[PDB]
């Protein structure tokens, strides 16, 4: 949870907590790996003449999903928020699949989304080697880079901690290190890209290959920079933690604010209804739906009806 | 008296929007053992002085001492205000605490012809006096600043002895109801920030704990 | 977090993001790349004339530096990213004064040419 | 296709209520205690209003300086109950404060708007089993002062249970 | 403006732009809002209340030899909106109060009928009807009580014969959902016309 | 001009309703009188 | 213009990159970006020319503001002493952020070691204190310990000793370093024997002979009987002569630069110490390098164990509110409770 000071280990209110959630342990039980057992395998979801999105869900036990976009034409494929607690269905279906993988897309930084993601690098950088992997993220997910430490504390992930996080790492944008003139597999990834929250309609894409294009919105509210994909061609909403299956993302975590949920709720309106929205947790539903179906966009915009200046909406239980 | 509203801004969270902004959280503060019926410097907030506290001599040390005296054996009285000093403790000497600091650093000449005793060696045994026992022992605490090695405490020393009921009149400062405070007057932090420190979760008569982060618990919903 | 609130690394550390390049191993530019981007060029100050200027020249790296407005707000942050002779901090100027005239026959000149004006010349 | 949001022109303050999950919270049902009214259950309604009155009140916290709590044990052991309390008149509240329970008047002018308001006094089902919530709406004098909603009707003492019988007390 | 003569240049020259943004804009209109038949619109140039004016005469049976003119007189003032307590407190919902004089053939609260109304989300909510003077019951009883006068109770709470015989009353006097959007009109232009000298007489203040 | 010829569209600001207080459009400090000044 | 709640005037698009352009901003654009319409009666402009390049600044502060924003965060500097002062404060912001990057995150992998730390609940004795080593680092670390068990198994606390520990464990975690900057970040962990720090004392030093110089010419000039090292009462004495002859208010009383001519002479024979035993040179030693490597492993071993003394000092608080309350027990005495254990009349 938090660093244990002088004042937190002399109150009785916290021996109290600690009873009333664990029982007698005390201690929490962490978020571990889902074994070789009750995994399932990688479904495709989606196929069409541009790309094909294969997806597998509950890869962990953040109950997260893992999705990947196949360009068809250029055979060059993007994984969106790397999570999976098995990293190796994934590099043997790139590799019978004779495809290059070259950047990873990440919505935020929790450690629902980038806890495998040396995994990941490393695996697929290993086969590969029979250009290296580019990592896309947004710099605010800076602050909850440096607690990725500290988050695998709480959930019990030891084997993860001990890890340089690969957006630590020098990209292009850092300066370089000054070597003794007598290596650059981790002092420079050249392969890096550091989105803007500037995200217009217009510039603000990844071109995919194939006239595919693959507009990211910037959409706090669940972390400071958190990057929705939208892919109108397709009608594919990657939200994230944004919008779920008849509820919203949690603002009781830190850097979280109720009221950027409310802005980033907002700036979604604009969008057709039959836009599949795909979410980082759960089932996948569409924009449509959401706009009748769901109590949290009811009362933002009823509370942005009556008068509120600041609406502040948001889950306090619910997905990491 | 009656019952002043105090202008600190602290406030409860309302019934309406959710909690966030979980990087500074309050929640309430309860120790396990109650300190107000303590002697003052054995209370809570000054653990840490904990091995500066001078040893104590008692009453029946104080009148063997009053009956027998030793010759380095030095009784000094610490009492500040001389409108409140009515009696003389026997072998005592005054040095008053609000000059220890000065009176320390000086020669023996020099402390000779400012207060008209010599000064005490080091290795003298030192007794200090008060009428709680509050000035002696911040005065025992300038005395175990400079290397002295035995200071003892009387605490409660005047209103035992002579059986007064006097105290030191320590203040012990807090804001008058009209003076706001820092974190209310001020842009030093971010707005999400400044909202979340000044709220607290009950009333603000008791104590409370600052969380400066928060995780989720995940496993129990 | 409460380990950072005080700096380095504080909410408001302006110096935690970055460093300037300070380097002349990018972007060789011309004189009038640097004539187009003078403060003394600039529209809005060519017909300010109650604003006091001072001229300021460094004994050590060698750079000309021109402030103006600065008795109304004397920030202590200006010139923080100044990285003196050799990457060294903006506490080791030691800057002395010169005129306006001395300070455009001195701006086109090299920090060597400059530093030889000051020792030799003068 | 754009569908818009479902809302209202009039909604109720009460629909801007808070939940975590934006849903209808849990309203778990009272203990076995409750089941049959005795004396041991006619009491809990009048003591939860008098540790209210005492608290701490507002999102400010201000503390009632009377304190109305001591005045609980003497009310209980003449037998008068706080549905009992609303139907004494107001010649037999002057000799229920004066003589029996020895009100000042500032503990008298804190009792008052609960009496004046005719509280029923039916604990509220809640999300625990513990329930601390009493029905603050004002009664009428056709249900017993019981407020006549949600099933508080004429001898409802909790919600969820039975009635009086008031043959047996 | 020398700063060194004027040191508010920050807001002489932002209210020399709110001067001209306010007349380029082309969204206003020049002339005042054309009224309904017979009402004759007063406004003093410094305050925010204008005045109304009419004259009538109402249906009068043959058994009666003389119907007598009334005098029909609309107050409103313009409404007044805190801002220090926003954003906390909610939008405040715009609404065109007004009043409606009705006198018998010399001044406002004299011998006359005032009705209290709402123009509220495109219809009329009629509040209260004030009586001032002495008026016959049925004895008679006076109302010279002008600020705390009894304005009668809120029709809300009010007895079904007064509801429906007072509407009937209020819709031969031609006061209806049409009427009050003209109020809602007429008191945009005036507050936008306020403003305007409002924003020339504060730079008149400041430059000085 | 249409909603989708606009400036609002252009980003994802919305076409009617509150305004986005903590978008970086709004929170883009704007000067228009000193504009002539600066920019002439 | 003013604004309703609402609703909002829609405007026409430029069409060039939207409102920020995320392919790229050229200079002529970015122009107008730098010499943004700030108020210039609250702005304060400034540029710098270093030869091929120059940097512009500007700040403005606003006026609402000025009595209650922090000194911190609007850093205005009203007197040269502000001037002087507050560049220094944030001198050293700016320095730990720019150095301290280069041995945690973002740093070379073989830039970044870890302490490893256990303290018992019970006994509160530190158990396993160590570091977090490589394969290359512990290779070093026993070419020295072979090397020095070899001298001094013979002759002379104990067999099983690792002689010079915390000198060599400061020497292995700057051995194993392949950046320079990271390289002198370690330096000033290990008491400060940065190439900063020492020009920093090496530059007043000499700013202080040469101040000697002064003084000395005054005397003699005065006068037409001196201590042994002037330069280090050259600032005391230089500090009551400009208050003797009339320009200066103040004599000074600070006694820190006393002793510091041997004191900087022993620092940098202490980091020429240091160097010389990661260019593994310590195979021959003079005896003033002996005896200054044996004071240094003393001062190297304190340093490492300030925060553990720190966390030592919390849980002795912790233990001390654990205790049982009142005067004591009566079954856990040796005392008497109202007297002294030394009072003669002690057994009643
Ligand atoms: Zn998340
Ligand atoms: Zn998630
Ligand atoms: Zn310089
Ligand atoms: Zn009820």
């Amino acid at each position: 949870s938090y660093t244990p000071n002088l004042t937190s280990l002399t109150n009785q209110v916290n021996r109290s907590e600690r009873l009333r959630k664990w029982g007698s342990a005390g201690v929490p039980p962490g978020v571990p790996r889902i074994p070789r057992l009750e995994a399932k395998g990688i479904a495709i979801l989606h196929e069409s003449p541009k790309v094909i999105l294969a997806g597998r869900s509950r890869c962990n036990n953040f109950d997260s999903n893992q999705y990947m976009l196949i360009n068809k034409a250029t055979k060059r494929c993007l994984l969106v928020d790397a999570s999976d607690d098995w990293p190796d269905d994934w590099a043997a279906f790139i590799g019978a699949s004779d495809l290059t993988l070259t950047h990873v897309f990440l919505t935020h930084c929790h450690i629902d989304n980038i806890i495998n993601l040396n995994a990941f690098l490393t695996i697929c950088g290993s086969r590969q080697k029979q250009d290296e992997i580019g990592v896309m993220w947004c710099p605010a997910e800076e602050c909850w880079v440096q607690n990725f430490k500290r988050s695998c504390e709480r959930y019990g992930r030891f084997e993860e901690m001990h890890q340089v996080l690969p957006m630590m790492c020098r990209s292009l944008y850092t300066p370089q290190h000054l070597v003794d003139p007598v290596r650059n597999a981790r002092h420079l990834r050249r392969n890096d890209v550091l989105l803007s929250a500037a995200t217009n309609r217009a510039t603000s894409f990844i071109d995919f290959g194939n006239g595919v294009l693959l507009y990211y919105i910037f959409s706090p509210g669940h972390s400071p920079g958190h990057m929705m994909l939208h892919i109108p061609t397709e009608r594919i909403l990657f939200s994230g933690d944004l919008l779920f299956f008849n509820k919203v993302g949690r603002v009781d975590l830190p850097w979280a604010t109720g009221v950027r949920l409310a802005e980033s709720l907002r700036l979604l309106e604009a969008l057709p209804d039959n836009t599949v929205v795909v979410p980082g947790h759960g089932r996948m539903t569409t924009l449509g739906r959401e706009r009748r179906e769901n109590k949290a966009l009811q009362q933002c915009y009823q509370r942005q009806e009556i008068g509120k200046q600041e609406v502040s909406v948001g889950f306090n239980e619910g997905y990491l | 008296q009656a019952d002043r509203r105090t202008r600190h801004h602290m406030m409860v969270d309302g019934q309406i929007n959710p909690r966030e902004w979980f990087n500074w959280h309050p929640k309430e503060y309860q120790p396990w053992y109650f300190d107000r019926h303590k002697f003052l410097y054995e209370q809570r907030q000054y653990a840490q002085f904990h091995h500066l506290l001078c040893h104590q001599v008692y009453l029946k040390d104080m009148l063997h001492l009053m009956r027998y005296p030793e010759p380095y054996t030095h009784i000094i009285d610490c009492r500040t205000s001389t409108q409140k000093m009515h009696r003389w403790v026997p072998h005592s000497l005054w040095l008053p605490r609000d000059e220890v600091e000065y009176a320390l650093q000086l020669s023996a000449d020099e402390f000779l012809d400012m207060y008209g005793f010599r000064k005490p060696d080091k290795s003298d045994d030192v007794i200090l006096l008060s009428h709680n026992g509050i000035y002696s022992e911040q005065a025992g605490w300038e005395w175990k600043k400079q290397f002295f090695q035995h200071v003892y405490n009387y605490r409660g020393g005047t209103n035992e002895l002579f059986g007064e009921s006097y105290s030191d009149m320590n203040v012990s400062d807090v804001l008058s109801p009209w003076k706001g405070p820092f974190p209310q007057s001020g842009v030093f932090v971010d707005k999400w920030s400044k909202r979340k420190v000044l709220t607290r979760t009950g009333p603000f008569d008791r104590q409370y704990e600052m969380q400066d982060f928060a995780l989720p618990d995940l496993e129990l919903e | 977090s409460r380990s950072t609130v005080f700096g380095p690394g504080s909410l408001y550390s302006f110096t935690k993001f970055g460093s300037f390049n300070r380097s002349p191993t990018n972007c060789t530019l011309n004189k009038r790349m640097k004539d187009i981007f003078r403060l003394e060029n600039q529209k809005h100050i060519r017909n300010d004339f109650d604003r006091e200027r001072r001229y300021r020249m460094c004994t050590k790296c060698g750079i000309t530096t021109v402030t103006i407005n600065f008795n109304n707000v004397p920030s202590a942050r200006v010139g923080l990213w100044g990285r003196c002779a050799d990457d060294k901090d903006y506490t080791h100027h030691r800057m002395v004064d010169i005129t306006q005239r001395e300070y455009e026959v001195l701006r086109e000149s090299p920090v060597e040419k400059r530093l030889n004006w000051w020792r030799y010349e003068r | 296709k754009v569908s818009k949001v479902p809302t209202r022109s009039v909604i109720p303050a009460d629909a801007l209520r808070y939940h975590p999950r934006y849903s209808v919270p849990r309203k778990m049902v009272l203990s076995n205690t409750f089941n049959v009214v005795g004396e041991n259950n006619r009491y809990t309604s009048l003591k939860l209003i008098l540790e209210k009155l005492s608290g701490h009140v507002g999102r400010r916290q201000y503390k009632m300086l009377c304190n109305l709590e001591k005045h609980y044990d003497k009310l209980k052991d003449e037998g008068i109950d706080w549905h009992e309390l609303k139907w004494l008149s107001r010649e037999e509240l002057i000799v229920l404060f004066d003589k029996v329970l020895h009100l000042t008047r500032t503990e008298r002018a804190a009792l008052l708007p609960a009496i004046e308001a005719k509280v029923c006094g039916v604990l509220r089902q809640t999300d625990s089993r513990h329930s601390t919530v009493v029905c603050m709406n004002r009664g009428n004098a056709n249900h017993g002062w019981r407020c006549g909603r949600n099933g508080h009707t004429n001898d409802v003492y909790f919600e969820g249970k039975a009635k009086a019988n008031t043959a047996a007390l | 403006l020398p700063p060194s003569d004027f040191p508010e240049n920050a807001l002489l020259k932002c209210i020399e732009k709110e001067i001209e943004d306010e007349a380029l804009r082309l969204d206003k209109e020049e002339c005042p809002p054309p009224p309904p038949t017979g009402w004759e619109m007063y406004h003093a140039p410094g305050t925010s209340v204008f005045y109304g004016r009419r004259w009538w005469l109402p249906a009068t049976a043959s058994a009666e030899t003389r119907a007598t003119p009334e005098r029909h007189t609309i107050r409103v003032q313009l409404t007044k909106r805190d801002p220090s307590l926003d954003p906390e407190c909610d939008v405040r919902g715009e609404h065109f109060p007004f009043s409606f004089f009705v006198q018998r053939a010399l001044g406002l609260y004299d011998q006359s009928i005032e009705v209290r109304a709402d123009f509220v989300d495109g219809e009329l909510l009629v509040d209260n009807v004030v009586f001032h003077g002495t008026f016959k019951t049925g004895e008679e009883v006076r109302y010279n009580n002008i600020f705390n006068g009894y304005p009668g109770p809120n029709l809300d709470e009010a007895e079904e014969e007064v509801l429906d015989g007072l509407q009937a009353w209020l819709a031969e006097r031609c006061v209806d959902d049409q009427f009050g959007e003209f109020v809602g009109q007429y008191s945009v232009w005036v507050e936008q016309q306020e403003y305007e000298m409002w924003l020339k007489r504060l730079r008149d203040f400041v430059a000085a | 001009i249409a909603y989708e010829d606009s400036f609002e569209y252009e980003e994802y600001i919305p076409a009617g309703g509150s305004p986005l207080a903590h978008h970086w459009t709004e929170m883009t400090p704007s000067f228009s009188y000193l504009e002539d000044e600066f920019f002439g | 213009a003013r604004r309703k709640w609402g609703q909002k005037t829609w405007s026409p698009t430029a069409t060039n990159g939207g409102a920020a352009p995320a392919n790229g901003v050229s200079a002529q654009e970015a122009l107008q970006i730098a010499y943004r319409p700030m108020p210039p009666s609250q702005t304060v402009e400034y540029e710098e020319d270093f030869g091929h390049n120059l940097m512009i600044h500007r700040e403005y502060i606003s006026k609402r503001c000025r009595d209650r924003v922090s000194f911190e965060l609007s850093a205005l500097s009203y007197s040269n002493l502000e001037l002087r002062r507050g560049q220094e404060h944030l001198a050293g912001i700016m320095n730990r952020e720019r150095r301290g990057v280069s041995v945690g995150a973002s740093g070379a992998p073989d830039d970044q070691v870890q302490m490893q730390t256990d303290v018992d609940a019970n006994s509160r004795e530190v158990l396993s204190a160590r570091y977090l080593f490589n394969e290359r680092r512990l290779q070093f670390c026993d070419r020295f310990q072979n090397f020095f068990q070899s001298k001094l198994e013979n002759s002379a606390n104990g067999h099983e000793k690792q002689h010079l520990f915390s000198l060599m464990e400061a020497c292995a975690v700057i051995f194993g370093c392949e950046t320079e900057a990271a390289r002198e970040t370690y330096y000033r962990m290990f008491l400060g024997l940065d190439s900063e720090t020492l020009l920093e004392e090496d530059e007043a030093l000499r700013n202080r002979i040469a101040d000697a110089k002064l003084v000395q010419r005054v005397l003699e000039n005065n006068k037409g009987n001196l201590p042994e090292e002037f330069e280090e009462y050259a600032p005391l004495y230089k500090a009551y002569i400009t208050h003797a002859v009339g320009k200066g208010p103040v004599a000074s009383y600070d006694i820190s630069t006393l002793g510091s001519t041997g004191l900087t002479a022993e620092r940098r024979r202490w980091r020429t110490l240091m160097e010389k035993i990661v260019r593994e040179d310590y195979h021959t030693m003079t005896e003033v390098e002996q005896m200054d490597a044996i004071v240094l492993n003393e001062q190297l071993h304190t340093v490492k164990f300030f925060d553990l003394k720190i966390g030592d000092a919390i849980r002795d608080i912790l233990q001390l509110l654990q205790r049982e309350t009142g005067v004591g027990s009566s079954v856990n005495r040796d005392t008497p409770v109202g007297i002294s254990p030394n009072n003669p009349e002690r057994r009643v």
